[PDB]
RNA sequence: AUAACUGGCUUGUGGCAGUCAAGCGUUCAUAGCGACAUUGCUUUUUGAUUCUUCGAUGUCGGCUCUUCCUAUCAUACCGAAGCAGAAUUCGGUAAGCGUUGGAUUGUUCACCCACUAAUAGGGAACGUGAGCUGGGUUUAGACCGUCGUGAGACAGGUUAGUUUUACCCUACUGAUGAAUGUUAUCGCAAUAGUAAUUGAACUUAGUACGAGAGGAACCGUUCAUUCAGAUAAUUGGUUUUUGCGGCUGUCUGAUCAGGCAACGCCGCGAAGCUACCAUCUGCUGGAUUAUGGCUGAACGCCUCUAAGUCAGAAUCCAUGCUAGAACG
RNA sequence: UAACGAGAUUCCCACUGUCCCUAUCUACUAUCUAGCGAAACCACAGCCAAGGGAACGGGCUUGGCAGAAUCAGCGGGGAAAG
RNA sequence: AAUAGGGUGAAGCCAGAGGAAACUCUGGUGGAGGCUCGUAGCGGUUCUGACGUGCAAAUCGAUCGUCGAAUUUGGGUAUAGG
């Protein structure tokens, strides 16, 4: 087993967890929760969402 | 030629899906699955990697109004794979094909499932990513 | 006239009458039958029902295509600490069927298991068992008289346990008290067995072993009153229907001019009585064990129990036996877990099992981690941590 | 006293099954058929009658649901062939188990498309309207065609047309419960019910068989269909957690914090419940039917049968599973 | 025959629990309690199978059987009521 | 005696452009209609919804037709059983 990484809000993603969403353009997204899940196809930026790792990092908190 | 495991089923009888091959096809018309067993009031469906029988409700007029195999490559309703991933693709697609499996395009535009990919051989030849 | 299309029925005639449960332990119906030649050893074994969980898995099925291959499959933790064997009791072959014989029980019994026959402890003086207490003076020539009855006259010998409920998060203080039969060895041999255990404790891996198909005894969920459309599956009715439609519609020919057994009716759903057999065992961890969680291929220092405390049964912090899939019965059931009754050869039930993995992240929500080390570890450091 | 339903007698007619054996079948009555005749059965057709009901038994069809019959479409085991193989046809024990999704029609019936192991036929007041629906028929409105001087007729077409009551008894499904000295714990098991089902791929094997064309099967392996019993890891659904956030209108002088919008609206949303929309599980012994045999007379031979006896079906009885007799 | 139509009918796009195939949630009932308190209906009543019988019995004949008092549901029967 | 608020934009009128003329074109203005969307009102399509010993011997809910005239309505008055 090994830990993915959630495409939206960069939380770990342990074997069985979330979803696998491939795009019509084949690229693969990786959801650990329909939270982040939801978000995604909201089109929300994670960004612009405040507890995400890009945001974090955008930010530099931490 | 092949036993793959029970997937979700994401196209009852009637489902309109796309067409992903160069075939001239743009519309996938389900009418039928093949291995289809009775049950009172129950639609036939088909999941991803199934053998159906369709009709092109929007295409080339040569290719219109006729009764062809046609095999599942992809579908939107969220399957569970045997590693615990749920998954699901965009779009619910297909490509028309022989009796034998055999494709009647050349080429596939998109992504195809693991299941199809691992048992129609022809399919994974004129497939591009896998997934 | 006949149907116009044909339909398999609803529900099954083999489980009837679908009314609750006489107890709410499960009694193991049938036990394994006896084999003279094997050693002396217990059959059976009861244990509290803590929660599920999930695990990580390389298949070992040759043809399969997914040989070699990580699987994610559910899995039952079942908390069971050691049972108490207190009595034994002896059964007699009748042109009747079996019939008790005599009941010896032990000198000393717990008070959790000298609960189990009172309805008001607090209200009581506490006088269960004193005088036959006073039956071991000095020479327990009746205990010796009685144990003898059993070895001359018995041939099924049956022994009394007690779960040791007070290691359990349960507030319940009654202990659970079984008959659990013996096999193995003379009938001789079963007494003295029982005798040199009176007052014992035995614990799980002395019962069960990994890779075993055990069965499962228990009463499933309760879900009360329940009309026929979800008690057994029929179909709704159009939505123009008067008065309703989660009903059946025909319960009944002209004749015969009653309503038969076999049409489905709304009644008590769930609280069942069920067995499910071939529960293969991943796991039969230790309550010593510091690292009931970890694998050989995930070396984190674990215990089995998810962050938070399994929601609505706590820790497990005793001996458990993680099962493969889903068990009858609700979270703190008393579950009775008895040995398969015949002899599986097939693949599935002589796999090694290896586990790769468990999981330990909340079940009390969208967990995201492992450890609350892990958790650190991801966010940092964070207000409250000065 | 008398028609239009059901039911009853009857069985012409409808349906099904025999006996004879002139012929068909390269030869050859009887592999499969079978004329001219003739004997029956059935009540799933329609007649005949008018026995019950006119101080009313709700009269089509469909939906839903249970059960039964066997005259077996499929599945188990077998006998026969004008059975080389594959396919097919005839037949036996067998109703244990299944028998579908749709276009058109109010339809029963029909007819196509398609899947399937198969898409068998019937009964239960032509099952089933205080279960539904109301498309049809068959009240009253209206149009047409033919008929009538007319009012009007049509078993011709068309459109719109109120479908009432259970709280009683019983029966079914569940739930308590007096008394069998009291109370508590653990049990036994009479009896009743019962459950699993079918397919595909790989291997056998391009093998047996066959000139070739074609082309199997047993043991085994992995999955799947229909059904059943659970379960909530995961994923999904659900949201009065009115839990957190957001938004509009208005009100509390502003802010903070709030009220109302007959849960104001929106996103996420734990817990609980729940989905072949998720996961798990679904046992092995004996006795037999058809059939094929052993020994063996009758009948110095022969013979599965007469005495005795062997194997043997999805069958039966157990094992197992559910209930536990509230007067075991 | 343009326009108009709560008129009848066929097809197409959008849309959806009409359906595959169901699940969950809210308020009011139902439920239990205090108070209040009707009506329809009623020969006598109320367990089955077969028989015969005004040719489909709750009662008769022959069998199966049969144990107080009951609660919520239910719509097979009372050829239920009107 | 009564009938929110919008849409459309008829005659008539003003100005400009083109043309030899007969005439044509454009922008405003104006406020017609048994016109139109839609309240009160009047009606009663569908759910063949609720209820159907009802709130009611015709009601309740949503949905719907129409809503400036052949409109709705009070009072007075006339017509009386072949
Ligand atoms: O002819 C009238 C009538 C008949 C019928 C019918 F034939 F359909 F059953 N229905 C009627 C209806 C009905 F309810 F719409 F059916 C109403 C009024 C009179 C009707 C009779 C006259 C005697 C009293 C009862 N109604």
């Amino acid at each position: 087993m090994k830990i993915e990484v959630d495409s939206f809000s960069g939380s770990k993603i342990y074997p069985g967890r979330g979803t696998l969403f491939v795009r019509g353009d084949s690229k693969i997204f990786r959801f650990q929760s329909s939270k982040s899940a939801s978000l995604f196809q909201q089109r929300k930026n994670p960004r612009r969402i405040s507890w995400t790792v890009l945001y974090r990092r955008h930010h530099k908190k931490g | 030629s092949g036993n793959k495991f029970r997937m979700s089923l994401a196209l009852p009888v009637g489902a309109v899906m796309n067409c992903a091959d160069n075939s001239g096809a743009r519309n996938l018309y389900v009418l039928a699955v093949k291995g289809t067993g009775a049950r009172l009031n129950r639609l036939p469906a088909a999941a991803a990697g199934d053998m159906v029988m369709a009709t092109v409700k929007k295409g080339k007029p040569e290719l219109r109004k006729k009764v062809m195999p046609a095999i599942v490559i992809r579908q939107s309703k969220p399957w569970r794979r045997r590693d615990g991933v749920y998954l699901y693709f965009e779009d619910n697609a297909g490509v028309i094909v022989n009796p034998k499996g055999e494709m009647k395009g050349s080429a596939i535009t998109g992504p195809v499932a693991k299941e199809c990919a691992d048992l129609w051989p022809r399919i994974a030849s004129n497939s591009g990513v896998v997934v | 006239s006949h149907r116009k299309y044909e339909a398999p029925r609803h529900g099954s005639l083999g489980f009837l009458p679908r009314k609750r449960a006489a107890k709410q332990r499960g009694r193991v119906k049938s036990f394994p039958k006896d084999v003279k030649s094997k050693p002396v050893a217990l059959t059976a074994f009861l244990g509290y029902k803590a929660g599920m969980t999930t695990i990580v898995r390389d298949l070992d099925r040759p043809g399969s295509k997914m040989h070699k291959r990580e699987v994610v499959e559910a899995a039952t933790v079942v908390d069971t600490p050691p049972m108490v064997v207190v009595g034994v009791v002896g059964y007699v072959e009748t042109p009747r069927g079996l019939r008790s014989l005599t009941t010896v029980w032990a000198e000393h019994l717990s008070e959790e298991v000298r609960r189990r026959f009172y309805k008001n402890w607090y209200k009581s003086k506490k006088k269960a068992f004193t005088k036959y207490s006073g039956k071991y003076a000095t020479d327990a020539k009746q205990v010796e008289t009685e144990l003898a009855r059993i070895k001359k006259y018995a041939s099924v010998v049956r022994v009394l346990a007690h779960t040791q409920i007070k290691k359990t998060p349960l507030s319940q203080k009654k202990a659970h008290l079984a008959e659990i039969q013996i096999n193995g060895g003379s009938v001789s041999d079963k007494v003295d067995w029982a005798k040199e255990h009176f007052e014992k404790e035995v614990s799980v891996d002395s019962v069960f072993e990994q890779d075993e198909m055990i069965d499962v005894i228990a009463v499933t969920k309760g879900h009360g009153f329940e009309g026929v459309t979800h008690r057994w599956g029929t179909k709704k009715l159009p939505r123009k229907t008067h008065r309703g439609l989660r009903k059946v519609a025909c319960i009944g020919a002209w004749h015969p001019a009653n309503v038969n057994w076999t049409v489905a009716r709304a009644g008590q759903n769930g609280y069942h009585h069920r067995t499910s057999i071939n529960h293969k065992v991943y796991r039969v961890g230790k309550g010593t064990d510091e690292a009931n969680g970890a694998t050989e291929f995930d070396r984190t220092k674990k215990t089995i129990n998810p962050m938070g405390g399994f929601v609505r049964y706590g820790n497990v912090n005793n001996d458990f036996v993680l099962l493969k899939g889903s068990i009858p019965g609700v979270k703190k059931r008393v579950v009775t877990l008895r040995k398969s009754l015949y002899v599986d050869t097939s693949r599935r039930a002589v796999e090694k099992v290896n586990l790769k993995w468990i999981d330990t992240a909340s079940r009390f929500g969208k967990g995201r981690f492992q450890t609350p080390a892990e958790k650190h570890a991801f966010m940092g450091t964070l207000k409250k941590d000065l």
